[PDB]
Parts: structure tokens; C-alpha cells; sequence
DNA sequence: GACCTTCCCCTGATGGGAAGGTTTATAAT
DNA sequence: AAACCTTCCCATCAGGGGAAGGTC
């Protein structure tokens, strides 16, 4: 299925998603460093299988698995700059999000 | 020259062209052969072929009994071939020729008695055909012989027919050359259609064979392209759709000035618009992994491709550590709970088991098990027992 | 208490459709 | 490229039944 730019990403903390808008794009002017997520994206992945040791965790803490992987525009490792421009190209027929 | 395309282009020069009498008289030879077959049928090509094959089947049935009796009376009994043919020619129906050969009283004459038992029943198979096909065992053979002659006439005439007009196949194939398919492939796929045209042409319609051969060869080349060009084969009608879309977008260039709006093709074309984007997304062709890369260097596209099926060792080590941690943790609970957890889940076991599956061999069925799990997970939910495992869940 | 009508699950029954095949005649080498 | 036709495979619709609900 089509990928998503939603800010809702699995396996991430709040300190990381603090720097993204409702659509999941880094705020203009906010300075970042390597590892930070600039554009949150999630590619749909399926047929997840777990070693019974991990299904045990799924049963114990109730932390359910997600049906989507993680591809994100994260700052290249070693460089730390400041966002000066953000452009959004939306295809035809694809509904325009808030940031767009 | 060396290439085989030259060995073909200059080989077909030995066969001269035919027009216009040649066409008609070689077609008459073909029709004369098939007309020899037609009288032989007396005693749409689709049913005609079954009739032909049925005659052939009858002759095979007769020849089977022939060779069986022959092996029995010559190989297994040592009678001379002449003494077999002379006595067997003429009757081929009754057992009258066997008793005479016995009465011959030569040394082999005794071994006939033993194969008489084995030949009598083989002869009944052979004779029954007469009551089926209303013919004698000899007329079958004669009819088949004449019809084979007809086939031979048709064969020689048709091979000459295709050899004569071979050049037209190249004349047609040179138009299509560059469609991801090699040249000889095109000319051969056209020769196939040329043969199919030869077999389905009436020389009496008065038209020139050029037109019919042209139609058939053109179809046999275009459809063959659709079949064998793309590495990922595409349904035959989809290639037609792609060609139509490309033709429309080509024609509208000078109309729109630069290129047409996508929604227009859905208008110009018969198809609604939502499929056009799928038809354009489908057309992408594979890129050779040997494609040179930036800087025009030796690096190629077949290099920058990682392997993503693999799991990084940083995660396999964590898998093993979780294995060990849960192994130490499950031992902290009771033996009942340990077995229940290693059963409902596939821990240290062949496979996972369901509720009644676990309850089957635990002496107390479903609900009991449901009460143990929810309790054990509760007993492990508590911190001071879940910290080492809690370190494994990060979100 | 039965009767008339009602509310949901398996056999397959099928119109729908994608993939496939055979023809096409002015002449055309 | 079009033109009408056959085999195979869908993922869905008329039909049946096993009971189920509600009422003069």
C-alpha cells in the first residue's frame, strides 16, 4: 500500500517527535543534528512473525506489534545544521495535508 | 562475413521467386495432393484432421498385428522371410496359411505349432476390423499408401511455396526491428505466420498471395513481440492498450503544444481515467545491473544494492539475550506455569499449542489453562521480575 | 400451541472479467 | 488494431435450511 508521511511512528520517543508538525514535517527554523527525524514516514510492512520469546513479551506487557516499518528523513550522521527551507510536492489526486 | 544472419540472407538466394504462374501451379499441385487424400477418405480442417488420424490409427492397428505375428513366426520360430511373405500374402484374414506352413514339414515347421496358439488370437484382432471398417485388410493398406502420396505432394509444394516468398518475411520484419527483440527472432516469427498463411490460402479467390501472407506475417511478428520482448511478460491485450495510449499521446503533441493533459486520454480513449495511471505505472522496464554509475566509473547499479532480508547481528545478539532472559525468568515461576507458557508459546518446543490443545494433556481443560496464563503473566507483570525483560521493549 | 414471517450461514451458481487464441484477402519480395 | 469466442478463476449473489420471534 501507499506509504504515509504521518508523524505517528512506532519505536520512537516523544523527544524525537517533538520537532514535527501534525503532518510530520520538521518545523522551519528549528535547528537539528544527526539522528533527528526531519520528515516522518512509515512504509507498510506485513506478515510479522515473532520468536515465541517475543510473543511472550507481547502477552506480558501488552505492547502490541505494528503493521508498518520506519523510513524517515533523518539528519545525516555527523552534520548538524538549521532548517532554512521545506518544500512539499504533492501528486495529483493525493489529498493535500495541513503542512502542504 | 561471419554472422549467421548473413548465412541466411545469402542462402535464400538459391531459391528463385515465383510469379505469377508459379503461384497458381504450385497451389494446383498442393490441391492435387490434398485431392488425392480426399478420394482416399471416401472408403473445416479441424474435423478433417481427426478423420486423417483415424485412418492412420487403423493402419497402425493392423501393422501391430502384422509385426507381432512376424516376430512370433520368424524370430521365435526361425522360418525364412520368403516362406512367411509368400504364404501370408493374399489371405491375411484366416488361419489357412498357418496349417499349410505346418504341413510344409521343414525343421521350423514344428515351432509353428507352438506359435499357432499365440497367433490365432492375434488374428482375431486383425479380422474384426473388417466387420468395423467394411474393408479387407489389404484395402486399408492401399488407401493409406495413396493418401501418404497425397501428403508428400502437399509437403513438397508447400516447402517450395514458403521458400519462394521468404524474402517478403524480411521485407515485413525490417520495419519493426527495434522493439527489444532481435532481428532473426522477428524474421522467424514472421516465417511461422507465412506457413500458417500457406496452409490456409485458396488459390482460387484470384487474389495475389502477397496480401494474405502479409497479413499473417504482420500478425505473427507483432504478437510475438508482445510475447517475447519484455523480461516481464505482459498480457497480449495490455501491449495493445499501451501502444494505443502512446499513439494518442504522440498525435496530441502538436495539438496541446507540448503534451496532453492526462485526464484527456481518458476522454480520447474509451477507458475511464483511474486505469490510465496504472497502465503508465506498469510500463516501467528493468534496468541492467551492469548500468554504469555516477562519474562514469566502473561502479555499476548491481553494486549499490544492499541485502535487506538479512537481519543485522546487532539484533540477533539481542534475540539470543532475550532467549536467555526469558529462559531464566520462566524458571522463576512454577513448573505448571512454566510448561503452560512454553506450550501456549513455542518456547523451547516444536510448536505452539492452542487452548484445548494445552488442556488436552494437562488433565484439566480450557478454562483452567486460561486462568493459569493470565495469572502467570500477572505474576510476571510485577516489577522486580519484569525489569530485565522490560529492558527489551522500547517504544 | 401452531402459523406466518424473520434473521443469519454453507453449496454452488453463476454474471464478470482477465488472459488467450484465431482471422483479416488489392497489392506489398 | 480490431473482432468475436473459449478456458479458467474471482470474489460475490439467488436459494435452502435450521431454527427464532412475536401474536390473533
Amino acid at each position: 500500500g501507499p506509504e504515509e508521511i504521518t508523524a505517528d511512528i512506532p519505536n520512537v520517543g516523544e523527544a524525537a517527535l517533538s520537532k514535527l508538525d501534525e503532518s510530520g514535517i520538521v518545523y522551519i527554523g528549528a535547528e537539528v543534528t544527526g539522528g533527528d527525524i526531519l520528515v516522518g514516514k512509515v512504509t507498510p510492512k506485513g506478515e510479522t512473525q515473532l520468536t515465541p520469546e517475543e510473543k511472550l513479551l507481547r502477552a506480558i506487557f501488552g505492547e502490541k506489534a505494528s503493521d508498518v516499518k520506519d523510513s524517515s528523513l533523518r539528519v545525516p550522521n555527523g552534520v548538524s545544521g538549521t532548517v532554512i527551507d521545506v518544500q512539499v510536492f504533492t501528486r495529483d489526486g493525493v489529498e493535500k495535508d495541513k503542512r502542504a | 562475413t561471419t554472422d549467421p544472419v548473413r548465412m541466411y540472407m545469402r542462402e535464400m538466394g538459391t531459391v528463385e521467386l515465383l510469379t505469377r504462374e508459379g503461384e497458381i501451379d504450385i497451389a494446383k499441385r498442393i490441391e492435387d495432393g490434398i485431392n488425392q487424400v480426399q478420394c482416399s477418405v471416401a472408403e473445416v480442417p479441424k474435423q478433417f484432421d481427426y478423420l486423417v488420424n483415424s485412418m492412420r490409427v487403423m493402419m497402425d492397428r493392423v501393422r501391430t498385428q502384422e509385426r507381432l505375428i512376424m516376430k512370433l513366426c520368424v524370430e521365435q520360430c526361425k522360418m525364412p522371410k520368403k516362406n512367411f511373405i509368400t504364404l501370408f500374402t493374399g489371405n491375411e484374414t484366416s488361419d489357412t496359411w498357418f496349417n499349410a506352413a505346418i504341413a510344409m514339414n521343414k525343421p521350423w515347421s514344428e515351432k509353428l505349432h507352438d506359435v499357432s496358439e499365440e497367433v490365432h488370437r492375434a488374428l482375431q484382432k486383425l479380422q474384426q476390423i473388417e466387420e468395423e471398417t467394411g474393408l479387407t485388410i489389404e484395402q486399408v493398406k492401399d488407401i493409406n499408401r495413396r493418401m501418404s502420396i497425397g501428403e508428400a505432394k502437399a509437403r513438397r509444394a508447400k516447402k517450395e511455396m514458403v521458400e519462394a516468398n521468404l524474402r517478403l518475411v524480411i521485407s515485413i520484419a525490417k520495419k519493426y526491428t527495434n522493439r527489444g527483440l532481435q532481428f532473426l527472432d522477428l524474421i522467424q516469427e514472421g516465417n511461422i505466420g507465412l506457413m500458417k498463411a500457406v496452409d490456409k490460402f485458396e488459390y482460387r479467390r484470384g487474389y495475389k498471395f502477397s496480401t494474405y501472407a502479409t497479413w499473417w506475417i504482420r500478425q505473427a511478428i507483432t504478437r510475438s513481440i508482445a510475447d517475447q520482448a519484455r523480461t516481464i511478460r505482459i498480457p497480449v491485450h495490455m501491449i495493445e492498450t499501451i501502444n494505443k495510449l502512446n499513439r494518442i499521446s504522440r498525435q496530441m503533441l502538436q495539438e496541446m503544444g507540448r503534451e496532453p493533459t492526462p485526464e484527456e486520454l481518458a476522454e480520447r480513449m474509451l477507458m475511464p481515467e483511474d486505469k490510465i495511471r496504472k497502465v503508465l505505472k506498469i510500463a516501467k522496464e528493468p534496468i541492467s545491473m551492469e548500468t554504469p554509475i555516477g562519474d562514469d566509473e566502473d561502479s555499476h547499479l548491481g553494486d549499490f544494492i544492499e541485502d535487506t532480508t538479512l537481519e543485522l547481528p546487532l539484533d540477533s545478539a539481542t534475540t539470543e539475550s532475550l532467549r536467555a532472559a526469558t529462559h531464566d525468568v520462566l524458571a522463576g515461576l512454577t513448573a505448571r506455569e512454566a510448561k503452560v507458557l512454553r506450550m501456549r508459546f513455542g518456547i523451547d518446543m516444536n510448536t505452539d499449542y492452542t487452548l484445548e490443545e494445552v488442556g488436552k494433556q494437562f488433565d484439566v481443560t480450557r478454562e483452567r489453562i486460561r486462568q493459569i496464563e493470565a495469572k502467570a503473566l500477572r505474576k510476571l507483570r510485577h516489577p522486580s521480575r519484569s525489569e530485565v525483560l522490560r529492558s527489551f521493549l522500547d517504544d
